[PDB]
DNA sequence: GCTAAGCGCACCTAATTTCCTGACGGCAATCCT
RNA sequence: GUGAACCGGAUUGCCGUCAGGAAAUUAGGUGCGCUUAGCAG
């Protein structure tokens, strides 16, 4: 069972993702230029969201020695931590390591701070590194890491470390043609001079686009990554939905405060993943009546209708929920009165999704 | 054009991935003419028109984009006359035509003797058995055909 | 008789197949560089599908050491010029440190294209290794049709969720194996009044109409979204708007 | 807690912002051309305003040596101060540094004292200057706008180490987009020569570009981060918030205002308190088409009210209600008549609205936060 | 149930080329020795 | 079924977070749509 989240979101003039040159990320889809927001950007924005404060339990850092030393008021053990990390298979303050936070803190404190040998200490810390996957963040994003076999001692053996991701996020492509724009700026000098010129001259780049965002959560894999704690998986699904709905990429937000919420969310439950990106192969051209968001929602509804009347199996009918704030933007605005469970509240949508996965209530997670 | 192909083979078990790199000819067209007694050629064409097995262009992943039997068998005295008789069809009005036309022809032994010169290239593409796998060498000579010099 | 399946699938910006350097698999055709998904990639995408798991199983459909598997698949040739792109990425350290930036700061390669997929499965040999089980042969042909319709390569999919389904599938029963890659010798240039998928389907229709005018074929599009010829003349045998009835029509034509 | 200021304001025909070619700035929002006022321009207008004069102190200059000389008095040492800055990591081009330095104006005295002494060497003086500069973040404008400073590592003394020089920005300002199809107009001007002469022509012929639009401006202030940046000075943070509100309401960009006196006050200000930032820019994806039976500002306010109601009813229905204050001058333009309950209060005075915001924040009178002055 | 014609002007004069920022992080594979 | 039959480059990743094109301008000068008529035995 897959939880598919399709969102239609329009953003104010902003630069939420740029390359080395500072221009907003773009891609070609359907032969035309499209504005693009990278998948890992949305993944991190959901990751560091205010709604994931109760589920952020994994850390991706290269200065693990600093983290270990931080949990010691006076027990100065930092050179030993670096040495044991280096002998574990890292080589410099190292390569990126992804695993839990409290687990590594407690286990490193009880292992590497004890006066004992070295090689087996490296083995124990390696086992702790591999076995620290009890984090919803790792369960969603997944991880893998294989230390170099040259620097690592032959006395250190690694168990299986590949964590299969339960979340698939697509790159947010614009539903219409991309129009990059140049914002030419100056930097005023406060002290008057003999020239009366700016302290700096430059060109900023920004773009405003209606993005189609696609998320896909594998319920079975999310449960497997968290083992029998299925309630934790339900909480993770709900928190991910809330974060994706209410959190935006933290790009040049101080200069471009584009904090717009999506105008339509389609949560669909099927056993196979479907991307509705082909709904917008033809760029959406705005006309006198209606708007860009309305036309994008109409095109998406048309494509969903053709998909349902196309690839359809009577054995496992696909159900779905449509969300629009206070029913502002309907899906089947003109003829498609097929969705009988249109919702005009995000919390009601979360409750409906949780009920469909199982006997899960949003308040039921307040028991641990 | 080169293709990077990886084979997982069989996946007690271990990480054994075969390393391979294939070479492919991209945007190429060839014409193959075989000369023999008429009945065998007629039967060959008849069976080509009704292929009982999935035919390809050297590898199973290379299907024919044009019919193999598009050009029908005919009576032509020499291979040069057969090659020059068929006109060349231009894809569009103004495209760069190939001024050089490579060709491959079988080396005629003629009477007894007449050994192939040192300038004749060798080619090992005649199978007789694959245990041990051996291919008999063959001699290939190269010729030229140019349009616009014999037809006004 | 031969069953030939042609698909026109437009994919979202993704990295479905990769070389050693990380670039998307590429090809040259018509004087234009073109994106490519390898045939073995599509074949492996067909295998290991949960849709079928839920004679000798796993032997007749794919041989294992002859078997001489009857299903063949061509390389996915894009209809237009390949447009590779740079994905500049960094991996954050999300801790307060003396420096900034922690990841490999690489440059991922990706491209989006509308691929022409050619599948040719011969009924005779698939019957031959099925011991004459015509019903089972038709069942496995239908299962493979469903898989190829609703499966995608398991490439860099967690960051590029490209699960788009084909907008047009055409099944013909001609005697000789003809691939319609030459329909796209001229690369498709998108115009303001049309889209890439519609133009590609139109080029395929033009190629199908040509040569022959100077056999029959089933045309499937989801809910008849892209019609292969908007006329009442004898151009397409049946216009099918649903996949399951397309498989049914193929099945009772074969048997 | 976030302080969200949403503003609907119509401007007279003017050119408040322009690019290198002189045309008014434009953006493509919702697939249609709009009129844009950059966030930097609004930030500078608020910063260099009478209502924000008291909460100044941050100076962003490439001419730090001039300030050090002015503060030190008649003791020369300008060249030696410039060389100290040069060793610190600020290369000069001719007389000013190659990069801008943001710093509190209260530490110019410390810099002058550090330069003026003769007991200290050169590496020590550069290190002390760097320490003073990196620790000068107390100014309210530095707290609101933030700072980044990357000294030239190559042209720096080896024995000079920089501490953390970045301060988080507690203020987020969006570009002011228009609520309708922004059409630009070309003004054909001529320069007249007073001397008759014999040509009987004109001094100069040119083309001027201007546009009039109803702008939607969005501000976001992080209360906790503003308090942290000032090191727990809650009274100073409240004064900063109040003066920022008054400035954003009462000042406009000073671009071509001598010829285009576009000094129009906002026709409606919505102040909302929430834990997440929400922008109502999607209220105007449809460009507002003026109808005969209504007004452009009234139509924009109605569309904004509809979108605000939709967002409140579809995104913010939890156990924690969102409290918002709506201001119009003498209640000239209220919110949508179909609801009449969207805003918690409908204040008709700007000073009363500022007082209400200050009271709700933590409990603060305007008089007791204006009373913090040095004299 | 349906009246037409003549006539439509020239342009001198079009401002000011280095005011433009720095830094940190960039495999892990060695797929019959 | 001929360098061909068996054949995935598989996974981890926000550039983030500095910024007023501003101080100059009268399109100023010229002019008749104008000659014809019963909505009535």
């Amino acid at each position: 069972m897959l939880i598919e989240i399709h969102m239609i979101q329009n953003h104010s003039p902003a630069n939420l993702n740029r390359d080395d040159l500072g221009a907003p990320k773009t891609c070609y889809f359907g032969g035309v230029l499209r504005s693009r927001i990278s998948s890992q950007c949305i993944k991190r924005s959901i990751r560091t969201s205010n709604d994931f404060k109760a589920l952020l339990g994994g850390v991706r850092t290269r200065r693990l020695a600093d983290l270990i030393q931080q949990e010691a008021g006076e027990t100065e053990c930092w050179k030993k931590a670096q040495e044991i990390l280096n002998k574990c298979g890292f080589k410099n303050t190292k390569m990126l390591v992804f695993m839990s936070k409290d687990k590594i803190k407690d286990l490193a404190r009880i292992v590497l701070d004890n006066s004992l040998g070295l090689t087996e200490a490296a083995q124990q810390v390696a086992n702790v590194i591999a076995q620290a996957t009890l984090a919803p963040d790792i369960a969603l994003c997944g991880r893998m890491l294989e230390p170099n076999d040259k620097d690592k001692d032959k006395k250190v053996k690694w168990s299986n470390t590949t964590v299969e991701a339960a979340l698939q996020v697509a790159h947010a492509i614009s539903t219409h043609i991309a129009r990059p724009e140049i914002d030419y700026f100056v930097a005023a000098d406060d002290v008057p001079g003999e020239d009366a010129g700016a302290g700096h001259i430059g060109e900023s780049m920004f773009a405003s686009a209606c993005f189609y965002k696609y998320f896909s959560i594998d319920w079975e894999q999310l449960v497997k990554n968290l083992k029998g704690d299925t309630n934790l998986a339900a909480h993770t699904v709900g928190a991910f939905l809330l974060a994706a709905a209410k959190t935006n990429p933290s790009g040049k937000q101080n200069s471009f405060a584009a904090h717009n919420y999506p105008d339509g969310i389609l949560v669909e439950f099927k056993n196979s993943p479907i991307s509705y990106a082909n709904a917008f192969v033809r760029p959406v051209s705005v006309v006198k009546e209606s708007d860009l968001v309305e036309q994008s929602i109409g095109q998406l509804s048309n494509y969903v209708n053709d998909i349902r009347l196309g690839y359809y199996d009577e054995q496992s009918p696909v159900i779905g929920f449509w969300f629009s704030p206070n029913n502002r933007y309907p899906l089947g605005y003109k003829h498609s009165k097929l969705a009988s469970r249109n919702i005009g509240n995000l919390n009601e949508l979360v409750g409906a999704v949780l009920d469909y996965i199982g006997g899960f209530k949003w308040e039921e997670v307040q028991k641990s | 054009w080169w293709d990077f192909h990886t084979v997982g083979a069989g996946q007690k078990t271990r990480a054994e991935t075969l390393l391979s790199r294939r070479e492919y000819l991209a945007d190429a067209s060839f014409l193959v003419a075989l000369q023999g007694e008429p009945e065998l050629v007629a039967k060959l064409s008849a069976a080509l028109a009704k292929p009982v097995w999935a035919i390809y262009l050297g590898r199973k992943s290379c299907p024919p984009s044009r019919p193999v039997c598009e050009h029908p068998p005919g009576f032509y005295n020499t291979l040069e006359e057969a090659l020059s008789a068929v006109p060349l069809q231009k894809r569009w009005h103004n495209e760069p035509l190939p001024q050089i036309l490579p060709c491959v022809m079988d080396w005629i032994p003629g009477y007894d003797g007449e050994h192939a010169p040192d300038d004749a290239e060798i080619h090992y593409d005649l199978p007789v058995s694959f245990q041990p796998p051996r291919h008999l060498p063959r001699f290939v000579i190269r010729r030229e055909l140019v349009v616009g010099e014999d037809v006004q």
